[PDB]
């Protein structure tokens, strides 16, 4: 007699898996344990305007988005 | 926007303000290790099991 | 470049239980040919064996008077050889009357196009191997907002033609190639804009606006 | 900008998913806050589960995919021979 | 013997199904989970208006 | 506008399927409010 | 009437081996003027599209529910 028994269990969120909860369970015990599993985002340098910072002029949050959107752009061609 | 970031904008500007181009870009390079490329806008809250 | 459309070949060696659904007709000519102005290319071709067992029963008669229904059981290994082509522009073929790629999807992979095993609104699943899916895109304008410009295929044995008659497996121009699918060792890739594959889990969600902040 | 107050008075735990955060496309992992969440207010979801900062807010597209693959293979293979041979 | 049970299950709103739940009990569990099944909008030019 | 005061009175949830949120026609999603529910 | 409040102006079909003839006997398959082409079904790898107004079929799910105004805000 030969027996092989394999399970793999992966689990984002919710209670920790084990043998003993059933599914119900498992799928009631998400009310508080939350787990963000897809997400969008935009690029830093474009939200960089004097119409979200008022205090400082215009030339210079310009050039602060110019270094900042540069500094990116070779952060992404190093690699 | 947050006070951290903010100030850490205000120091750029400061820097690039005195015409130094040599700390601008290190202080950029640790902003953008601080606070990464892209600013999240939206996400999904959920759960998976397989 | 313009992509004109794909087609898998399927030529049965024993029986006809393998080609009933791996075969697969071009999309723009209803079958296993290319659009005008294009270049039909030798992308793949691959064999695929399967065992079956086949019931069949047989009305025997001996002398003319000796007649016995028997009906027995035979296992065979189905042979089928599949080809898979692909149509390139073969020059300044009409604008924008082509095809456009969406992005790809296996049983084991997942396309970051869509995040998910499918593909995309106004997409055909079209098959070319025994487990890669195209996402293939038919509206101009839904293609041009969704699918990616392409460079062309390449396989193991075969390289990109475009490039600048010797055969070389390079994305020529910008274009970079990524992983579609593994048939028996044979690498498969494609080239596309390294720009909107980034292999990151973040969706390039890039909408407005369309330039860096004006100046004053 | 404590949300206790939020927890004092409506005896609720607050979404622990909450964006607007730097995320590096590169590594993937979070690197810091770039935005700034407030309780002022105590902003409660609509379903009464969590109470979101002032500054997002909450769709519910709520989902639920479940797929369940069970594939059986069982074979059985006996065989017996009685071979009974007598010589009187 | 060969068995072979494939099962897609898509919902939207309701409370999250899980196989030991039958269809009474989702449908009267409906009573504080929603979600827009249906929308119309207009266009944001629109409103803009003296 | 904190609906919180509703629910504490007359104890009972209140709608989370709500109007006046911008679509955008595209990508089809909610990208922000621009009704205001009092 | 109800065509007239419901249905959408006509461009013309298109199949896989045949073209919209009302281009300008060659026959290509690409509709003409301002209509775009839609697939609508696939039959044996035969593709069948059909051509409409880009401006009502945007591609999205939000109900196009145009009514009034028939023109924009007049100007002083
Ligand atoms: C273990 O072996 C027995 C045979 O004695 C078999 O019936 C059973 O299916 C095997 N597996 C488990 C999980 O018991
Ligand atoms: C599983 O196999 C058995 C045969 O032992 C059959 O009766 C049954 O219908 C199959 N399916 C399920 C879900 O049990």
């Amino acid at each position: 007699l030969s027996n092989r028994t394999n399970s793999r269990v992966q689990s984002f969120g919710g209670v920790p898996f084990y043998p003993g909860i059933t599914l119900e369970t498992w799928q009631k015990g998400i009310t508080n344990h939350l787990v963000a599993i897809d997400r969008a985002g935009l690029p830093l340098h474009f939200f960089i305007k004097p119409d979200k910072l008022p205090g400082l002029p215009g030339p210079l949050v310009k050039k602060l988005s110019k270094t900042v959107e540069t500094a990116v752009r070779h952060y992404y061609t190093f690699n | 926007l947050s006070l951290g970031f903010t100030k850490a904008l205000m120091d750029i500007c400061d820097q690039l303000e005195k015409n130094q181009t040599k700390m601008a870009t290190y202080l950029a390079e640790l902003l953008i290790l601080n606070y990464g490329t892209h600013v999240i806008t939206s996400v999904d809250a959920g759960a998976a099991l397989v | 470049f313009t992509f004109g459309g794909v087609y898998q070949e399927c030529t049965e060696l024993s029986g006809d239980v393998l080609c009933q659904n791996l075969e697969q007709k071009n999309l723009l000519t209803g079958d296993f040919s290319c659009p005008p102005g294009y270049s039909p290319v030798h992308l793949l071709s691959q064999t695929h064996e399967e065992g079956y067992s086949r019931l069949e029963c047989k009305k025997k008669c001996t002398l003319k008077i000796f007649c016995k229904t028997v009906c027995e059981d035979v296992f065979r290994v189905a042979k089928a050889e599949f080809r898979a082509y692909w149509c390139v522009a073969a020059g300044q073929v009409p604008d924008n009357s082509g095809l456009l790629f969406g992005g790809v999807f296996t049983d084991k992979t997942i396309n970051p196009m869509t995040n998910a095993q499918s593909c995309p609104a106004g997409y055909i699943p079209l098959n070319l191997f025994e487990s890669l899916k195209v996402c293939v895109s038919l509206d101009y304008e839904l293609g041009f907002k969704f699918s990616v410009p392409f460079g062309g295929f390449f396989s193991c044995i075969m390289g990109n033609p475009l490039v600048n008659a010797p055969s070389l497996k390079k994305c020529p121009g910008g274009f970079s190639q990524h992983l579609a699918v593994i048939s028996d060792g044979c690498q498969v890739s494609y080239c596309v804009k390294a720009g909107i594959f980034t292999g990151g889990s973040l969706l390039p969600v890039r909408l407005p606006p369309y330039t860096k902040p004006p100046l004053m | 900008t404590g949300f206790q107050i939020c927890k004092n008075a409506l005896k609720l735990p607050v979404l622990e998913v909450l964006p607007g955060g730097g995320w590096d496309n590169l590594r993937n992992v979070d690197m810091g806050r770039v935005m700034d969440l407030t309780y002022t207010n105590c902003k409660t979801t609509e379903d009464g589960q969590y109470i979101i900062p002032d500054e997002v807010y909450t769709i519910p597209q709520k989902e639920s995919n479940l797929e369940m693959n069970s594939e059986v293979l069982e074979s059985w293979m006996n065989y017996q021979s009685t071979t009974s041979l007598s010589i009187n």
